[PDB]
């Protein structure tokens, strides 16, 4: 199952990776009663709230963060949301290493470390998700966007585990 | 009328579903640390 299992962890960071910027770049991450301009139903990402019914169909502003050390703390990680868009570096570094790793068939490093690049990345997403949440309740339903990062996060923990497998196999047989 | 799955009201859905997301990391990761050392294995 040696070529099937490259053949998953390419097609698998790619998935985990279109996903991921999908995510962050569209805004149907929350729907809430609200205000994009009296209030109405809205649809909200992670910059953008835009109202989905009413006068003001599809127009729309950015979302204001800063309306307490730890309160501040929350708010400007999830202000930067640094973790959701590190999240898209670590699946483009790592699929760098997967495109590579057919090049350098010689060191078995590179494969390696993009198994800790999808694993890694898959920390940076749940740890992302609790900010976002806590920010949030600090009624309601969560949209395509939302639950696209919570798939991202459950490719990239395979494709990390599979990543991994390949090269502990490799060492095995170098060592055979 | 005690509705069903009502065992799982004293947590919100949003605990439910990030226990789901760490247990799947745990695993991942303490298979990581565990598997890939050459010392180790």
């Amino acid at each position: 199952d040696r070529g099937i299992q490259m053949l998953i962890t390419t097609v698998g960071a790619f998935a985990a990776f279109s996903l991921m910027t999908i995510a962050v770049g569209t805004d149907y991450w929350l729907y809430s009663r609200g205000v994009c301009r009296e209030e109405v139903m809205t649809h909200s990402g992670l910059w953008r709230t835009c109202c989905l019914e009413g006068a003001f169909r599809g127009v729309c502003k950015k979302i204001d963060h800063f309306p307490d050390t730890a309160e501040y703390l929350l708010r400007a990680v999830r202000a930067s949301s640094v973790f959701p868009i590190l999240s898209v570096t670590l699946l483009f570094f790592g699929g760098l290493c997967v495109a590579a790793s057919e090049f350098h068939r010689s060191r078995h490093s590179v494969i390696l470390s993009a198994g800790i690049f999808f694993v890694s990345a898959g920390l940076s997403n749940i740890i992302g998700i609790i900010v976002y949440i806590s920010a949030n309740a600090g009624s309601y339903s969560y949209g395509w966007s939302f639950y696209f990062g919570a798939f991202s996060f459950i490719i990239a923990e395979i494709v990390g585990v599979v990543a991994v497998h390949i090269y502990i196999e490799k060492h095995q047989q170098l060592r055979a | 009328k005690p509705g069903v799955f009502s065992f799982l009201d004293p947590l919100a859905y949003e605990i439910w579903m990030c226990i789901v997301f760490a247990y799947i990391g745990v695993s991942v990761v303490l298979f990581l640390v565990s598997r890939f050392s050459p010392y180790e294995w």
